[PDB]
This record gives structure tokens, C-alpha cells and sequence, in this order.
């Protein structure tokens, strides 16, 4: 079916440019306008502009004028937005969207700091029904994504919003499962940090 | 630029009871073409937005039959026959009649349910983490209702509040409860110089703190 593949995150420094993409598939690329919308964390939605891929007719919201430039490449069915001389005011999630369908969004962080991959720590009990967890500590920038047993374990899962301490992000996730099924059967934490292109798996071993 | 106003900000409802969100525009949304380009949208926590309604009243296919939309000119409402846990999220109205497109600020939807006490779990530092010179003691307070809660930490019976970081979830998409994380961070040296670590919760389901703990 229809989908709009965006990249997960991008870190860049102040003053620098950046180019965000939105690969489309499942439909005729040229038959639907592509929108771009900006959402700041905790905050609300702001419309940036839109582009007709057939002939590249382009509208902008005037608030994003000169800041934002739209293009496409028919050859690859991809839509682009080009942002010039960045600032922390531009740090946000950037969604591409078409009639009826929104992309997953790219988290853009504008900061002079280094990409810092997370350290991942298992949370097992010290000793019916058991709670395990994962501590994802010391990363930058947002976001991280957590799954359990590559998505097979999704029931009774709680993943918490990240906290920011000393310019680094921390978060954790809990999973509750039958004592029957652990440690009898494997349980594993899966953590993605797309800004550093990092993946980490942690097997929860008993303590 | 055209201005969208949603009310209420937060809507709280008994299961099975019906829900209504009101959307107001600073200017009529009837386009010159006879169509009214008013849309509704849903964003569940951590999720990408999902179309609910377009053209005031036309319901996205893929969206359950309890959602309806109506209104005209500057006044519009979204109705839900009876609310379920899967409806919880933030509801935006947005307009495509006049450029630039503008959005309402959002209405957060909430469900009432029976009181539930937190399942509390405590976890000492990871061995891996200790090696590298840090120590984090973790506490989960899961599947409780109502929202209102708070956590106290104790090392060897004395309260500790420096180095504590908490995080909360929004209502659960199946059971309508809330869950919370609390994390206490120390140096390895400090951690090792004490024995008794206690995590304890204050909630209306209990007259006393609900306590979990461990010793080294």
C-alpha cells in the first residue's frame, strides 16, 4: 500500500544547510501534491508549503520564505526540502504528507555538539508474572526507538519519553511477561539511534 | 493568516458516553468552489498523524464508524458515538480553504475508568554500567489510575531527591491507565557506600505508600 519513507533523524550545526527527503511509493508520484509540515516537540503543527510533482508548481507559507525550498526528482519518486542557514528555532520534526497519508517524519536537530550513541543497560530482577526492562542512557540527539524481540513482544510494553540531563538524553522501557516464558525463552531489547546510525541489542539475563 | 480555535483543550469522558470537539475559524471556510475544506486529524503519542475526516464530514476509510464530523462556515464539530481506549490521542482540526494552511492547537482526549493501583518494580544498577563508573537505580510504576501520583526515594531510610529523573506515559491504548518511570543516578562510589534502596509511591488507591526495595 501507500507509503512515504523519510529518514529518522539528522544532526547539523548552526549556519549549515540541510536537505531532507521523502521517498514515495505505492501510488503514482506525480498525481498528488506533496506537503511539508513542521512540528516542534510538545508544540503544534505549522504548514511550510507544498509542491506539485508533475510540473513543480510550488507554494510556500510566507513565514518560511527563503528559509525553505522545495524540489522533486521524478526519476526516483522523491520529494525534497532544502533548509538554509540553520538555527535552533528550526529544530523540529518535519513531516511530508499527501492527501490521506503522512510520513514518519525526520527529527532535525541543529546543534554544534557531537553525535553521541546511547549506552544500553538491562534491567532484570534480583528475586507468576515478570517485569524486565532496558535503560537507554547518554544519547544525543533524539530520537531512539525501542522494540522487544524485534517487534514480536509488543503487549504489556511501556516506553517512556526521554529526559534531558546535562545535554544528554536518557530513556527507559519496561516489558511485562509470564514467568513461564522467561528466562525459559529469550527476551531482548532492540534500540535504534538513527542519528548515529546505531543499533544495539541487549539480552535480558537473570541476576 | 487564518485562525483555528479548538475547544475544549482537554476532553474527559466516561467509556460508552459520547464525545464532542468544537472547531472555530476566524473566517468562513466555504471556498469559492462551493466546497468547505475543513479537516480532522489524530496524533497518538509518538505516532505520525492520521487523517480522520475531510470535507467537514467525509470519514477516512480505515477509521471506525463511530466518528462523525459536521458544521458550516466558521463552526465545526467532531463527534464520537462512544469513546474507546484506541481513540486516545490529540485531535487537530485544520483548514485548506485559505493559504497558508493552518491548524488548531489540539484537543487531548481522555477516558475515565475505575481506579487501579500501580505495579511497582525496582531495579538496581546494571553490572555493565558499574564497570564504567556510573550507577542508576530504576523504578517503574505501571498501569495505574488516576493520573495523579508521586514518588519518593530513600537511601538507608533517608530521603534523597538530587539525581532523580521522572518520566510519564499518556493513557494506555488498551486499558486507559497511566504509567511512570523514575530513575536515581549516583556515582559508583556513592552507590557502594550504602545498602538499602527504596522506591515508594503515593496514590489514592492506598492510604500508605506502596513500597519496593532492595539491599546489596
Amino acid at each position: 500500500q501507500v507509503q512515504l519513507l523519510e529518514s529518522g533523524a539528522e544532526l547539523v550545526k548552526p549556519g549549515a544547510p540541510v536537505r531532507l527527503s521523502c521517498k514515495a511509493s505505492g501510488y503514482t508520484f506525480t498525481n498528488y501534491w506533496m506537503n511539508w509540515v513542521k512540528q516542534r516537540p510538545g508544540r503544534g503543527l505549522e504548514w511550510i508549503g507544498r509542491i506539485d510533482p508533475s510540473d513543480s508548481e510550488t507554494h510556500y507559507n510566507q513565514n518560511f520564505k527563503d528559509k525553505a525550498t522545495l524540489t522533486v526528482d521524478k526519476s526516483s519518486s522523491t520529494a525534497y526540502i532544502q533548509l538554509s542557514s540553520l538555527t535552533s528555532e528550526d529544530s523540529a520534526v518535519y513531516y511530508c504528507a499527501r492527501s490521506g497519508y503522512w510520513g514518519q517524519g525526520t527529527t532535525l536537530t541543529v546543534s554544534s555538539a557531537k553525535t553521541t550513541p546511547p549506552s544500553v543497560y538491562p534491567l532484570a530482577p534480583g528475586s507468576s508474572m515478570v517485569t524486565l526492562g532496558c535503560l537507554v542512557k547518554g544519547y544525543f540527539p533524539e530520537p531512539v526507538t525501542v522494540t522487544w524481540n524485534s517487534g514480536s513482544l509488543s503487549s504489556g510494553v511501556h516506553t517512556f519519553p526521554a529526559v534531558l540531563q546535562s545535554d544528554l538524553y536518557t530513556l527507559s522501557s519496561s516489558v511485562t511477561v509470564p514467568s513461564s516464558t522467561w528466562p525459559s525463552e529469550t527476551v531482548t531489547c532492540n534500540v535504534a539511534h538513527p542519528a548515529s546510525s546505531t543499533k544495539v541489542d541487549k539480552k535480558i539475563v537473570p541476576r | 493568516e487564518l485562525e483555528m480555535t479548538q475547544s475544549p483543550l482537554t476532553l474527559s469522558v466516561t467509556t460508552g458516553q459520547p464525545a464532542s470537539i468544537s472547531c472555530k475559524s476566524s473566517q468562513s471556510l466555504l471556498d469559492s468552489d462551493g466546497k468547505t475544506y475543513l479537516n480532522w486529524l489524530l496524533q497518538r503519542p509518538g505516532q505520525s498523524p492520521k487523517r480522520l475526516i475531510y470535507l467537514v464530514s467525509k470519514v477516512d476509510s480505515g477509521v471506525p464508524d463511530r466518528f462523525t464530523g459536521s458544521g458550516s462556515g466558521t463552526d465545526f464539530t467532531l463527534k464520537i458515538s462512544r469513546v474507546e481506549a484506541e481513540d486516545l490521542g490529540v485531535y487537530y482540526c485544520w483548514q485548506g480553504t485559505h493559504s497558508p494552511l493552518t491548524f488548531g492547537a489540539g484537543t487531548k482526549l481522555e477516558l475515565k475508568r475505575a481506579d487501579a493501583a500501580p505495579t511497582v518494580s525496582i531495579f538496581p544498577p546494571s553490572s555493565e554500567q558499574l564497570t564504567s563508573g556510573g550507577a542508576s537505580v530504576v523504578c517503574f510504576l505501571n498501569n495505574f489510575y488516576p493520573k495523579d501520583i508521586n514518588v519518593k526515594w530513600k537511601i538507608d531510610g533517608s530521603e534523597r531527591q538530587n539525581g532523580v529523573l521522572n518520566s510519564w506515559t499518556d493513557q494506555d491504548s488498551k486499558d486507559s491507565t497511566y504509567s511512570m518511570s523514575s530513575t536515581l543516578t549516583l556515582t559508583k562510589d556513592e552507590y557502594e557506600r550504602h545498602n538499602s534502596y527504596t522506591c515508594e509511591a503515593t496514590h489514592k488507591t492506598s492510604t500508605s505508600p506502596i513500597v519496593k526495595s532492595f539491599n546489596r
